């Protein structure tokens, strides 16, 4: 009987529903972003009950980058800093349960691997790469896992 | 393959207790839970001696941990004073019962019910089973540099005044059981009797201290088992750091080690000896605060439990000493039982392990009233204020106890429980008292329902006991354990089914 | 033989060395020295596009930056600047060891970056902590040393 | 240590010239620049038959690059070779002879002493008789210069896709390739094939979509080139290859401007389907230097782009299961191998093919003195209808003081926007500084690459060296100005010729 953050796994079901809420055309883009940060809250406040999977965690910090990479307009290495590392860390740790047919094991795709090849050792992948990869990212997560539950 | 000696016709079973008559070059190890009085010679254990006339002890030794040995190894003036038909050999060592009420870990645990006593030629059936036969259970046997190095401390001890002592080393070195010898050695009956000064700052593996404590622990009397900190000595304060390792607030877990440092000076500059213990870091930002710790503390002696090192010899003296070190299986899964164990207990030696529910809860309420003035979450302070009050639900959270006037501060929210900042948490002065687990929380009476082990009523005069959310995980038998998944329908409550 | 320095009479170096760490840490305003570590990595930033900056430069340009977020952080979801600071830290240390500890880089650094990329997020305090050791590594290993 | 057979030909010296007389087995490697016709017979010239009627062919092969083999092997079976005997011919296979082409390019040590060596003439006693020092000449004792044939395998495709062209229906193709593949080869080796004087003389498309290694291109291009004439050598993008446009990317890879970038193939793939429809210009693509990752998701959008109807991987790898087999074929990289130091590296010959863009007088007219001698063209800045604008292409945050500044010294590219797309949209000011958002938006013609020299601040007139250009004469199509990625080598900053000259402390270096 494993544990639960949520109480129900209803609220896995209201949290896709925030992240995904499936009428992507048309709503307010300040009301995506008004869910996208109601499901980043339930994903801390589940991080702090207990450990949350990868994927959910991972979702909440690609979400985050994706609406400072949409919402930004000056010095753009901070937005690019940070949604590096997001990718970083997502791709780090789908990696890390055990290279280049672990990638296509993992159905991860090559441009995640070169992103975080090129952030970690050469220098700060474009902003509009960053844009890329998030966006890449969040469909890998459907892809994968939200569409199932 | 470690074998105690067998005797036959020589032990007397009896009901209660087990009197055992040691010949001279013969040695025991017992595992399970029993109080050991000493009939008649001296028993030495562990590398100090114990004679006849010292008090009854009583030991709690899991599976987890090795066996410390008894030996029978002779004569020494009396003092201790010899107390049964036949005289037999030179040392009768009496073993006692102790009804510890644990084994009934197995009730709500599977795999914990082999730890402690419980059996699962002919042999009773009692708390304490003496290992004749070989087995895989493992003994405290130490090397010679171990035991020396350990035992300059106590002749230092044993003459004026008092010794600062530290110890270094990895999350496997074996910190814990160096830091239980050498409690063990100059708490023995035959140097100074005055208390030594224990100051334990492993949030992770503490000893001495429940689970997430900075505890500086006044240690009076020797636990001479591995005790998982389910025995409580004497001690000042609790400090709550509410998480697992000191990476997660570098500056809450300096800003109390440093507090608590100016009670071990304050108590030991009095003539009690102190004695620190250390994160399981020796890499990293741990070198930098092993360090800080140093030169704050001026300590007499350091030891370091590996080789590798330079940083640490500027300046105080240091010694270096192989690792060494070990069924539980895992040292974080003994976490949870430490954890568990807390919560059910009416008080030390006595465990009663059916789950917490079916007992009487406590309320409270979370307002301003006297209940609970306020909440504040460590870590994450971001929780949104909806979200907080289910957040806290069905974790282990710690509840502090503050003055009025620090209590008046600033909580941010009275709707709901109000959340206290934790930029404000960290100023004022906060006092631990008990580590609490949330039944459950009621919106719309604004009371919410927790459980903690044991109080006094917290009688207090406007004095606002403020719960408090670390990292500290709830374990799971304690929500699904089989008992409660039978007894009540399966439900998601917050478990869910493979 | 010759090299080719994105800054003119190379006498900005010494431009950047005050207004990266000026005369006075503590008289100074604490809004004004915000002020010119700003314009500071906006240099930095005019030197990136003039051509190749040396990694210390491009190091201290992000630290800088990092240092001013976590500084003046006012709470929150602090999921953005604890990944930002962890990112500046993981380029600068890489950048370090990219061409044992013989840089006397601290074994701190090379911990934050397991922490980083395969362990838990670092928490704030620690970002905190970690950003001002790279600031100060920086300095004295490459700032200190260019004078006029 | 490859070698061609002595002669020992009958071979006059000439003055500008050399006439060789080559027997049936003879074949050349000639290192040099030079220019050919066939006196008689037909020389068979990489894989394709030039006859005496074709026209003189002009030669750039680099020390970089291999050498073309120039067979003789061929007899003539062909009544369209025209040969012309003014000496002797003598009934001994064919005769063919080549002109020195005196393209100047050579005098490059004067610059740097690495590059010498890669355009020769002779930089050490002579161990030969009767030897002369001309701009070419064939390596008649064997040397470490690799030579241009490949696997019969890479020969055959070729071959085989180029009959296909000779019919009606015509051909598009893919190259995908890593850097050092060979895709510059095979797409060297392709055009050769195409414009043979046995097919029809009707020129090929040619889109070239890789600014780090570019062909047919100046430095940071993409390119659309239909073309009429073959570049017999290794011609360091440094011939005129007349070209629709050349869309400054500004930066080595895709990964600096990925929108920019995907947004300019299409308009580059949509002006090749405003003629490659036509269906007489054979469409040919080059892929930018990455297989895998970001860049095969561009190869493959590409790929559903432009219907292929031909596609060439380079390297076997994960890209069968990636791209669908739709037709694609499989040949493998035989990269060209030379040692470093005779084939320099690509960043450091990407400074050659952006040194010899200022320097060039002509299509084969090169001088390589330091450009500050020359006069430095001045221009205006500000709202003056001269130069309008500047546009940081990736690092767009930058101080409005701090852009003048950037811009001084460096390689940058002058636009065109015409009528009121610039009045699209910052303070005018020391410089406008139009951004790069309303940049993209706004349709641009791509003008030469500019060298910005001492920019003058009490006044908006800012000096700029650029290469052979007409008078940029616009009713009111404004020249803004951008700043891409692209590198500037320290030859043209700082030379010998000049440091020796000065030896001051000069602004940009330091030594």
């Amino acid at each position: 009987p494993r544990l639960t953050p949520w109480k129900s796994s209803d609220e896995v079901v209201y949290l896709k529903g925030l992240f995904f809420p499936a009428d992507r055309e048309q709503i307010s883009r300040d009301e995506l972003y008004r869910q996208y940060e109601e499901a980043i809250s339930l994903v801390e406040m589940y991080s702090s009950r207990t450990r949350v999977s990868h994927i959910l965690q991972s979702t909440a910090h690609l979400f985050s980058a994706l609406m400072m990479l949409e919402s930004f307009e000056g010095l753009d290495d901070t937005v690019r800093l940070t949604a590096s590392m997001t990718i970083i860390r997502f791709v780090n740790g789908l990696l890390d349960p055990n290279l280049h047919l672990l990638a296509k094991k993992i159905d991860l795709p090559s441009l995640f691997v070169e992103f975080r090849h090129s952030a970690t050792h050469d220098a700060l992948p474009s902003l509009e790469m960053c844009k890329t990869c998030v966006d890449r990212a969040i469909d890998w997560v459907w892809d994968h896992y939200w569409d199932g539950v | 393959s470690s074998n105690f000696s067998f005797d036959d016709d020589n032990t007397i079973y009896g009901h209660d207790y087990v009197i055992f008559g040691l010949k001279s070059n013969q040695n025991l190890i017992v595992k399970g839970q029993f109080v050991l009085e000493i009939q008649r010679g001296a028993i030495d254990i562990n590398g100090v001696i114990y004679h006849s006339g010292v008090e009854p002890m009583k030991f709690i030794n899991p599976s987890s941990s090795s066996i410390p040995l008894i030996q029978a190894t002779v004569l020494n003036s009396s003092l201790l004073e010899n107390k049964l038909f036949t005289p037999g050999y030179k040392s009768v060592i009496k073993l006692t019962n102790l009804d510890t009420h644990l084994e009934s870990i197995g009730r709500v645990c599977p795999l914990f019910k082999n730890l402690f006593w419980q059996f699962d030629l002919a042999f009773s059936d009692y708390t304490f089973y003496p290992i004749t036969k070989p087995d895989n259970t493992v003994s405290v046997i130490k090397h010679k540099n171990w035991m020396d190095v350990i035992k300059s401390l106590t002749e230092l001890y044993s003459n004026d005044q008092s010794i600062k002592v530290i110890v270094i080393g990895g999350k496997n070195s074996g910190k814990s059981t160096f830091l239980r010898l050498l409690v063990q050695h100059m708490l023995s009956p035959t140097l100074q009797q005055l208390p030594i000064n224990f100051m334990d700052l492993d949030p992770g593996q503490p000893e001495y201290s429940g689970t997430d404590c900075i505890s500086l622990s006044k240690i009076s009397e020797v636990q001479h088992g591995n005790h998982l900190s389910l025995t409580s000595t004497d001690s000042t304060q609790c400090h709550y750091v509410g998480f697992n390792s000191p990476k997660d607030q570098p500056t809450r877990y300096n800003l109390l080690v440093e507090q608590l440092v100016r009670s071990y000076e304050s108590d030991g500059e009095k003539h009690e000896s102190l004695l620190i213990n250390t994160p399981g870091w020796i890499k990293g930002y741990g070198l930098e605060l092993t360090r800080t710790l140093i030169e704050r503390v001026k300590p007499t002696h350091v030891i370091y439990l590996n080789s590798g090192g330079v940083d640490i010899d500027i300046p105080k003296g240091t010694n270096l000493i192989p690792l060494q070190g070990s069924s539980r299986y895992s040292s974080s899964q003994l976490r949870l039982l430490k954890t568990m164990a807390y919560f059910h207990k009416i008080d030390d030696f006595k465990f009663d392990f059916q789950p917490l529910l079916f007992s009487p809860p406590i309320q409270v309420s979370y307002g301003v009233s006297t209940g609970i003035s306020a909440l504040t979450h460590l870590k994450e302070t971001g929780i949104g204020m909806d979200h907080l009050e289910r957040s806290i639900e069905a974790t282990i959270v710690g509840i502090f106890k503050v003055k009025r006037d620090h209590l008046e501060e600033c909580l941010f929210n009275k709707g709901q429980l109000p959340l206290l900042p934790y930029k404000e948490f960290i100023k004022l002065s906060t006092e631990f008292f008990r580590l609490a687990l949330v039944h459950s929380i009621d919106q719309e009476k604004k009371i919410m329902n927790l459980y903690i082990p044991q109080f006094r009523t917290l009688d207090l005069t406007k004095e606002a006991i403020i719960m408090v959310r670390g990292n500290t995980d709830l374990p799971i038998w304690e929500i699904a354990s089989n008992e409660i998944v039978k007894r009540f329908k399966r439900q998601l409550p917050y478990i869910t089914f493979e």
